[PDB]
């Protein structure tokens, strides 16, 4: 029963360093040039390219053990296509004026940076990281 | 006499050595036929009739049996001739000499035994074929390997001796060591390897193969993590699954090079309750290192969780390289067509400069360095030359292989290799020598007849320009052996000089025990040193810590720790403290913000004397730091709120606490001031971690997390403390001859030689120098 | 204009040659001889090995079941190497070898091959490779005088 | 007939080249242990010497007469000596054997698994004749005898399996393979500059469709299509090491569900 | 000492097959590496069976007792 | 010596059962079963099977030391399915399937010429 | 020479060496039968038992220290704090 | 050679200076040449030093030149284990050496380890001399088949009259 | 002296037949009694 | 005496590195190659780096060459026979020119993510065998425990196990003394 944030980025790098299934991609955000992000993606399951345009939404919800079918005709909370779940390792860094957060999907790194979040992200591990199209 | 260099060796056995993946830390697998061959003596009670009754049973031949049943009056009633073997009825008080079974403790031992650590205490592990088997991180401590190393096994044949064995020779109790003040063991080789590449970014685990490797911990709780990706595929990290190794309430922080808290790299490494959230897991988290995973999981859950912690980091990693595998093949030694050309370019770029400086000395133009002849700087600079282009060939050919060469992988994991392995194998071999010098004129003026006489040219004089893999020439393959010569000589010197070196330092200190008074003695009962180590406590609690105070400008030492109650800039900001706005200009309470600065600006002095260098890393007992970051997750502070912490809670607190880090107890002036010395660095560092307004600025403990820190620095400092009856002094020999035989190879003299000179006490020096400033 | 997998040789700047070797191998004995690609070896391993060809199981004489000695040790399938060496030709190694030619795989398998030992094909085993015979004569006599 | 199937590409006595499809990789590749270690089969367990005056030694003998692979069509009407009710060995558990040979010319004297000669009652099935498939009917070279050294020998073959030792072994070896073209991405191809032209395309290539240079990796392909191949030995028909293949596959199976039924 | 009767690595039967590479060698002039296909040896686990093989009985049988 | 015989990896020894159904702990509706004298080649099977059933939650097994004929296999099951049925019909299922595979080869093996 | 039970410096703390001897002295006694002071909650081997006895302070023993000079202070196993 | 020193703001900087470095010794002598810091000349002769400077100062250098033979070879040993072994070396007011002075002795009794086929004469003095063994040994202690006085036997257990 | 190596040592020994380059290298080596 | 290898024993290349069997395992077990070919012997590739033992990478090389073309590999040293043109002849036969070749796990079937160095080498039996070692000495009515031992027993701090290893059987008699002159000249 939750949501945290929305938006659509602009993709302006995807750098794979040596890696072949991820990906360091780095998109501005549509509407305030204030609000950043810098994302690990597994690009095997999910190809990205610059100039592309994502919407990312976070949430919470929609710790126990894990199941893999039955939902998936059931709560199909899943109205996007990518679907990570890290922790908050965040360091609200209180970078001059605006805040970043930090998220770890397993090792596949992630930091937003903002500042109207404050009552927006958690400050605690579980969380859902959704895209699509 | 005889007797007094132990012969009689009853009850101990000897055998060929296996490495075995499936056995836990601190076991030992014992062969059944060994098995049935020693025995314990286990006097009959009711709490073991029915077992002893059996195992009489079985009698000699069968595993859970016994050889001997002792009755009352002594007599030995022999099971494997005996009338009455099937017929017996044993009585309480009796006694029955019964087969070693699983868990009885044993000592296991691997000589030469220079080391405590080569004498350690394991339960049994009955097992099949022949030989002993060890787990493979307890392969170090004991410097075995598996190319026919033997081993011996003694029972302890009493109550109170088992109980010796079990309670202070175990090897989880000897996890961490004195010697070097941190681990002793590490995970090595193939779970190395595999360790590294199991937690790569790139490395995804499907459900099926997840599912196993959970069930392969064993103590996992049945509960699948979330997956990191959910999307159109459940898959795992490889990190979050070795994160299940790891238990709960562990973290660790380190910095490499260039790593952030968005490392691209994917260097460095944090681990935060027992779940690993950034970077490559390698030697420097898992290996014997001094903060890695094993000195904190020892320290913070126990001997006996972190003894289990190998098990389970081995079994999970095993596993998943048994299933993705890893090999090397020629392949892995061949580098780039372009990058050989830089190679050989590299090489006959030296082979100018040689010739060159050759030409120049022909002229007579080169000029001497003072203290030194024409000849020997001549030799000087061909050799740099030389060296330097074997060095700068070696770094192109690392720099070209890719992350995909075996070779290289086994170098980032930490597992055996090294520059100059793979500088050899591709790149050039380099210049050999002997006596430190090049190859010298055996005929006349001249290294072979091959040659004319009078010729100083690299290819002369014993320069290798070929990598193994490319093959040697003849005269390279001769000189390269006269190199190796050498080596195999002094390597039997080396040894038997060592050898001896060890005993002689033992024989010297054997005697030097720790007392109750926190005094170090000799049998006599003279004073060797006042108080052990001049700190009292013991090396393998003591770990090293930063001593901020001592760096930096001073500027930066005074926005760290300086707090002005009366100036609006220079106060707690009152959103860091409760009571923040109503603390501004509180005069009675800046008398006691200025004691502690005059304090901290008093301990900068004084660690700038004794560290003269600037050095601020210094091995100290409890680690501050973990404590904090513990407190820290513990109350799940949150780094959003003020703290409801009083000045007074802190500088008050602070003081009190050091008035109980206790190493003496004595009520008289000397000994207390004894006291207050033996706790002086350590109580600079305290106070430079427990400072105002670093606990509220950088930390934000609260009231109560921070009460909680101040008790626990005080449990694990007098954790630290030394136990009077430790043998110091043999542990001080064996701490530094052990090390003494491991050393194998800028004009002075240093290795065994040196040590010996020195332990000698001799007064005609090899290489009598003085450094004058 | 040079094949750049050849190692690199020095060059022959001389009209004074009085002499020229048979063949540079030959500053090898015996027991160096026998290893294969010696020149591209780390110069210790090879004395290493030299050390332990005296170790190995052989035939070391085709008349073995007529003499009684002290200890032998008999291959049961001796097998030439694939990979010899021309001075072999002199010491009948491919006439009374040691040793078989065994699949090898380098790898990281079941974690029981680490610190320098090996896993073995049990199969392979069953099938007769590495088998060997063991004789082992005891003597004894009579009195002296009494 | 819905479920894994068959579609063989080549067969004779010896091999039968073919290719599973739909069917989980944990079941072509149990098969392809079963095959490998546990299909029963006949085999000398047991020599008795009653004189070697050869040139080799009695256990080394005895040894190659294990080797020496022997018919087993009706190994199943045949009994394990463990199970059998008789005192150690009987026509109903077992096949003896004989071995008579003199050097008699002066000229080398061979000695081959034709040689032996069956002496207890087959009573009917096929079983126990010594394999033959050589071209001149010889068999495998058991001993060489000179002028005057003999060899009298007494076997007994027995039912076993591979895991018990590998002489009671149908297979010689055991092709398999799947998704030639490495689409699965179950294998990462070591390289110097092209994986591609590094590396041997494989036969099965051409039984397959190369994946299109712009398709995204297909993460919902699991394993099916497996390409195999058998070898038999001899003692028994290649069809038969994977038809007994299935079968014992099938009774293991089913040897626990009735361990929770009688549980 | 004889003809290994089979293929350590497989099993493959090799034992019946040591005199026609004999003969292919010698009354045919063929090569080890042709010879040795033609009898089916193809892979190479078992090729460096025989082609590695030294028949020490031919010497034995040489002695008297 | 100490090398045990050969038929012991699948003789079941004097004592020994074919399986030991062990209640999980750690988990509800969770088994440990443990198969004596047989490795990898029923493992991996009834595992991979078991894991074809939606309304299993946990199949993996594991042989802890190859050295010992024996391994353990561990069953989650949704509330009201008992793990033991999941099993029969992973067996049952496999049973079946192997069936089909032995038929539509004797069938392909007939159609050939050689 | 002892000394009286105020003004002993020695450590509160029982040393890892007392702790070894006492558990092994008092597991040789069970193992021989003597009265065990504790409730056997399912125990069996005897240093297991001893160890359990330490815990529940409920061992009868004694510790002499000796000093370097030839004094000496008792500390009862009751009186030592576990913590190692 | 390079040398970290506070700068003027605080901060540690390094401060490059010329150093003599000598192939012989004499201390005493070039200590007192004009021109040097004779406040940190030194010398790998710790037998020198001990005579110019006494023998505290001769411990501390005596330790520099251990602790060197041992981070030649990048090892590392906690300081107290060196620091022990300079003590012992030092605590009679000279530089005692250790590679075995003593034909008879360095700390032992005249019961351990009978040395020399002529344990004899070990005895044969002790009583001369009126030797006292003060029983701290193992093998002395083995041979009065007592348990020695270290570590787990540094101390008596007794029972105590006190447990309700 | 043939039956110790007593000449005036180690001189003579038992012929190595381990394996049979073990023996021609026996037959061949060199010893060394007692600058470099 | 037939002796069959087992765990414990000791092997070794042409290039001083001797190893002992740690395990065996039959086929089924073993990693396979498509054409179904499976190793008589795994090595550990944690042993290569360091011993710089490039000659036995070659070797084998230019054994598989050999046996697939049934001719003598020349690995005589100084030649110029090469990696590049061995690699070219292995290719000729449709391998991967650097000896790698894809494998897959005995217990799965399933590839492995990695590809191994296979082909193969001469290796030696070397005497001295496990069962002659093996010696265990217990009698209640190397292998020893020397002064290294005792010493390190003594650093553990466990006196009585000292004792108790140290202590011989001579009988533990009992005797009076003088308090006063500490002889045995007590009539009890
Ligand atoms: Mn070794
Ligand atoms: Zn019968
Ligand atoms: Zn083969
Ligand atoms: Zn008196």
């Amino acid at each position: 029963s939750n949501t945290l944030f929305d938006d659509i980025f602009q993709v302006s790098e995807v750098d794979p360093g040596r890696y072949n299934k991820v990906c360091r991609i780095e998109a501005a955000s549509t509407t305030q040039d204030q609000c950043k992000l810098t994302l690990d993606i597994n690009v095997e399951l999910f190809p990205v390219a610059a100039q592309d345009s994502l919407t990312v939404t976070i949430a919470s919800s929609l710790t126990r053990s894990w199941r893999p079918p039955q939902a998936g005709d059931r709560s199909l909370a899943d109205d996007y296509d990518y679907v990570m779940y890290g922790t908050a390792y965040k360091f609200e860094e209180v970078s001059k004026d605006l805040i970043a957060v930090y998220y770890s999907f397993g090792g596949l790194l992630m930091r937003l940076e903002g500042n109207y979040r404050n009552l927006n992200n958690l400050k605690q591990e579980n969380a859902y990281l959704l895209i699509r199209r | 006499r005889g007797n007094l260099m132990g012969k009689r060796v009853d009850f101990s056995a000897r055998t060929v050595i296996s490495g075995d993946p499936n056995l836990e830390l601190d076991q030992v697998g014992v062969p059944k036929s060994i098995a049935k061959t020693l025995t314990y003596p286990e006097v009959v009670t009711p709490y073991n009739i029915d077992r002893l009754t059996q195992l009489v049973r079985n009698g000699p031949n069968e595993h859970p049996g016994a050889k001997y049943v002792i009755r009352d009056s002594g007599d030995r009633i022999d099971l494997r001739y005996s009338k009455r073997a099937g017929d017996i009825q044993l009585q309480y008080g009796w006694k029955v000499e019964r087969h070693i079974m699983d868990n009885d403790p044993v000592l296991f031992n691997r000589q030469p035994s220079l080391h405590k650590m080569s004498m350690m205490a394991h339960r049994v592990k009955v097992i099949p074929y022949s030989t002993f088997r060890l787990n493979l991180s307890v392969t170090s401590p004991y410097n075995a390997d598996f190319d026919g190393d033997e081993m011996n096994l003694h029972v302890p044949q009493s109550e109170e001796t088992r109980a010796e064995l079990s309670q202070l020779c175990a090897v989880p109790l000897q996890i961490v060591s004195p010697q070097s003040n941190k681990p002793c063991m590490g995970i090595v080789q193939d779970t190395l390897c595999g360790i590294r590449k199991l937690t790569l970014r790139d490395t995804f685990i499907e459900l099926d193969q997840v599912l196993n490797m959970l069930y392969w911990v064993p103590d996992w709780d049945g509960v699948i993590p979330t997956p990191a990706i959910i999307k159109p595929k459940p898959l795992w990290s490889g990190k979050q699954i070795l994160s299940v190794a790891i238990p709960n309430g562990i973290h660790l922080q380190r910095f490499d090079e260039g790593t952030t808290l968005l490392s691209p790299k994917d260097n460095g490494m944090l681990i935060i309750d027992g779940q690993i959230i950034f970077g490559v897991v390698e030697k420097k988290t898992v290996g014997s290192s001094n903060g890695g995973l094993i000195h904190v999981v020892t320290r913070e859950k126990g001997p006996q969780v972190c003894a289990k912690l190998f098990g389970n980091i081995q079994k999970v990693v095993n596993f998943w390289l048994l299933h993705n595998g890893f090999s090397t093949g020629i392949g892995d030694t061949i580098a780039d067509g372009p990058t050989m050309r830089e190679i050989t370019e590299t090489i006959a770029e030296a082979k100018k400069k040689v010739l060159d400086v050759t030409k120049e000395a022909q002229a007579n133009l080169l000029t001497a360095k003072h203290g030194m002849t024409l000849r020997e700087s001549f030799e000087d600079n061909v050799v740099r030359f030389l060296n330097e282009a074997r060095d700068k060939a070696g770094r192109l050919a690392e720099v070209n292989l890719k992350d995909l060469n075996n070779v290289k992988q086994m170098v980032m994991a930490g597992s055996k290799g090294s520059f100059i392995n793979i500088a050899q194998m591709s790149a050039c071999v380099g210049q050999q020598s002997v006596e430190g010098k090049r190859i010298a004129f055996g005929f006349v003026d001249r290294t072979l007849p091959h040659f004319s006489k009078d010729d100083y040219s690299p290819e002369s004089k014993g320069f290798v320009e070929n990598s193994y893999l490319r093959g040697l020439t003849p005269q390279e393959f001769f000189f390269h052996a006269m190199g190796g010569r050498e080596g195999l000589i002094d390597t039997a010197v080396k040894t038997a000089e060592t050898g001896y070196i060890q005993r002689r330092l033992v024989k010297a200190l054997e005697d030097i025990m720790v007392h109750y008074d926190n005094t170090t003695r000799n049998s006599l009962g003279n004073v060797i040193q006042f108080i052990y180590g001049e700190d009292g406590m013991d090396a393998a609690h003591i770990e090293k810590q930063s001593l901020d105070t001592i760096g930096g400008s001073d500027a930066a030492f005074e926005k760290r720790y300086r707090v002005d109650l009366l100036n609006t800039d220079h106060t707690l900001d009152p959103s860091l403290l409760e009571s923040g706005s109503e603390i501004l200009g509180d005069l009675k309470l800046q008398v006691l913000l200025d004691e502690e600065y005059k304090q901290l600006v008093k301990d900068r002095k004084f660690l700038r004397e004794v560290f003269v260098d600037g050095e601020a890393n210094w091995p100290l007992p409890v680690n501050i730091r973990r404590i904090i970051q513990n407190a820290q997750q513990t109350f799940h502070i949150d780094h959003t709120k003020p703290s409801d912490l009083t000045i007074k809670d802190i500088v008050l607190g602070v003081k009190d606490l050091q008035e109980n880090l206790l190493v003496l107890r004595g009520k008289n002036e000397i000994i207390q001031n004894a006291q207050r010395d033996a706790v002086t660095l350590f109580c600079c560092l305290l106070r430079s971690r427990l400072a105002t307004r670093r606990v509220l600025q950088e930390y934000r403990l609260t009231k109560q997390a921070f009460d909680w820190v101040l008790s626990n620095i005080e449990a694990q400092f007098l954790r630290s403390v030394v136990h009077p009856g430790e043998m110091v002094g043999v542990l001080a020999a064996q701490s530094i001859g052990e090390p003494a035989t491991q050393m194998t190879l800028k004009k002075v003299t240093s290795g065994v030689p040196r040590l010996k000179e020195i332990l000698n006490v001799a007064k005609n020096m090899k290489t009598p120098s003085l450094t004058v400033y | 204009d040079v094949d750049p997998a050849k190692r690199i040789r020095v060059s022959h700047h001389a009209t004074t040659f009085t002499h020229c070797e048979i063949h540079p191998s030959m500053i090898l004995g015996v027991a160096a001889s026998i290893i294969p690609f010696p020149d591209h070896n780390q110069s210790p391993r090879n004395t290493y090995q030299s050390a332990m060809g005296k170790q190995a199981m052989g035939v070391f004489l085709t008349n073995y079941n007529v003499r009684m000695d002290t200890m032998a040790n008999i291959l049961y399938y001796p097998q030439k190497p694939l990979g010899t060496t021309r001075a072999m030709e002199y010491l009948k190694f491919r006439e009374l070898p040691a040793g078989q030619n065994a699949i090898v795989a380098i790898a990281c398998y079941s974690g029981y091959n680490q610190e320098d030992s090996m896993i073995m094909n049990q199969s392979s085993i069953d099938r007769g490779l590495f088998r060997s015979l063991f004789f082992r004569s005891y003597m004894d006599q009579e009195k002296k005088y009494g | 007939e819905e479920g894994p199937q068959v579609k063989i590409r080549e067969a004779s006595k010896d091999n039968v080249d073919f290719i599973l499809s739909n069917v989980d990789l944990a079941m072509a590749n149990s098969l392809r242990r079963v095959m490998i270690a546990e299909i029963p089969t006949l085999a000398i367990d047991s020599v008795e010497v009653e004189t070697n005056t050869t040139v080799l030694a009695d256990e080394f003998i005895a040894h190659r007469l294990g080797l020496i692979p022997l018919q087993s069509m009706d190994i199943e009407q045949l009994e394990y000596s463990r199970d059998c009710f008789c005192e150690d060995h009987c026509d109903k558990c077992s096949v003896v054997l004989t071995l008579q040979a003199f050097g008699e010319s002066e000229s080398t004297t061979n000695v081959y698994s034709k040689d032996l000669v069956i002496v207890s009652n087959l009573m009917g099935r096929n079983i126990g004749h010594p394999i033959i498939q050589d071209k001149e009917g010889n068999g495998v070279l058991i001993c060489k005898l000179r002028k005057g050294q003999e060899l009298k020998l007494t076997c007994v073959a027995k039912k076993g399996i591979a895991k018990e030792h590998a002489k009671w072994g149908p297979a010689a070896a055991i092709e398999f393979e799947y998704d030639p073209w490495n689409k699965l991405k179950h294998t990462d191809y070591w390289y110097e500059q092209d994986s591609a032209k590094e590396w041997p395309q494989s036969k099965n290539c051409e039984y397959e469709d190369p994946p299109n240079e712009g398709d995204p990796f297909d993460y919902k392909a699991q394993a099916d299509t497996f390409y195999m191949n058998v070898e038999s030995v001899g003692s028994i028909p290649v069809d038969q090491v994977v038809v007994r293949g299935i079968d014992t596959l099938q009774k293991k199976v089913a040897s626990i569900l009735l361990a929770l039924t009688q549980m | 000492m004889i003809v290994p009767v089979r293929c350590f690595s497989c099993g493959k039967v090799v034992g019946d097959k040591w005199e026609s590479y004999l003969n292919l060698l010698q009354e045919d002039e063929l090569d080890e590496g042709t010879a040795l296909s033609r009898l089916g040896l193809k892979r190479y686990c078992c090729r460096r069976m025989i082609l590695t093989h030294v028949d020490l009985i031919e010497k034995f049988l040489r002695y008297n007792p | 010596m100490n090398a045990p015989d050969r038929f012991e990896l699948f003789l079941l020894g004097e004592g020994e059962s074919k399986l030991k159904i062990d209640p999980d702990t750690k988990a509800p509706n969770a088994v440990v079963i443990t198969f004596e004298k047989e490795d990898h080649t029923l493992g991996n099977l009834i595992r991979a099977e078991l894991l074809n059933d939606r309304k299993v939650l946990f199949a993996a097994y594991k042989v802890e030391h190859p050295f010992f004929a024996r391994f353990k296999l561990r069953i989650q099951t949704t509330e009201g399915y008992d793990p033991k049925d999941a099993l029969k019909n992973a067996c049952n299922s496999i049973i079946n399937k192997l069936g089909a595979l032995k038929t539509n080869f004797e069938t392909e093996w007939n159609l050939q010429t050689l | 020479k002892a000394i009286p039970k105020d003004q002993r410096a020695t450590t509160p703390y029982m040393t890892k060496y007392e702790r070894a001897r006492i558990l092994g002295t008092r597991a040789l006694q069970i193992s021989m039968n003597a009265p065990v002071f504790v409730d056997l909650e399912g125990e069996t081997d005897p240093l297991r038992i001893a160890m359990k006895e330490l815990a529940e302070k409920k061992i009868p023993l004694v510790i002499r220290r000796y000093l370097p000079d030839g004094s000496f202070e008792d500390w009862s196993v009751e009186e030592l704090i576990v913590d190692l | 050679y390079d040398r970290k020193v506070p700068s003027p703001t605080g901060e540690y900087v390094k401060e490059p200076e010329w150093v003599l470095e000598t192939d012989g010794v004499n201390l005493s002598e070039v200590m007192t040449v004009p021109g040097i810091d004779p406040t940190r000349i030194y010398t790998n002769s710790f037998i020198d030093i001990m005579e110019v400077l006494g023998i505290e100062a001769g411990r501390a250098a005596l330790y520099k030149e251990v602790y060197n033979v041992i981070a030649s070879d990048g090892s590392y040993v906690n300081y107290r284990h060196m620091a022990l072994l300079v003590d012992v070396m030092t605590t009679q007011g000279g530089l005692t050496s250790v590679t075995r002075h003593g034909f008879n002795r360095s700390n032992t009794g005249a019961l351990m380890r009978c040395s020399f086929e002529e344990t004899v004469e070990i005895l044969f003095e002790a009583g001369a001399s009126a030797e006292l063994d003060d029983c701290r040994g193992v093998s002395e202690n083995v041979i009065l088949g007592q348990m020695a006085p270290i570590g787990t036997g540094a101390f008596d257990v007794m029972i105590d009259e006190e447990s309700l | 002296a043939l039956a110790t190596g007593n000449w005036g040592a180690g001189v003579s020994q038992v012929l190595n037949r381990y394996t049979y380059s073990s023996t021609l290298s026996h037959l061949r080596r060199t010893n060394t009694p007692i600058a470099k | 005496t037939t002796k069959i290898p087992q765990i414990g024993d000791k092997f070794a290349s042409r290039h001083g590195q001797k190893g002992t069997i740690g395990i065996t395992y039959r086929r089924e077990d073993m990693p396979f190659t498509a054409e179904g070919i499976v190793p008589d012997l795994i090595i550990n590739p944690h042993a290569i780096p360091s011993r710089m033992t490039v000659a036995h990478l070659i070797e084998c090389l230019l054994s598989k060459v050999a046996a697939l073309s049934g001719n003598e590999g020349d690995a005589s040293p100084f030649t110029d026979i090469t990696v590049e043109g061995i690699s070219k002849l292995l290719r000729e036969h449709g391998y991967q020119s650097r000896g790698f070749e894809v494998m897959y796990n005995g217990h799965t079937g399933k590839k492995l993510m990695a590809q191994i160095f296979f082909g193969p080498t001469y290796y030696q039996r070397l005497r001295h065998m496990v069962d002659d070692k093996i010696h265990a000495r217990a009698r209640g009515p190397g292998l020893r425990f020397g002064e290294m031992e005792r010493d390190c027993m003594i650093a553990h701090g466990a006196a009585s196990f000292l004792k108790e290893r140290l202590m011989e059987a001579s009988d533990a008699f009992r005797v009076h003394i003088c308090g006063i002159c500490g002889l045995m000249t007590v009539i009890a």
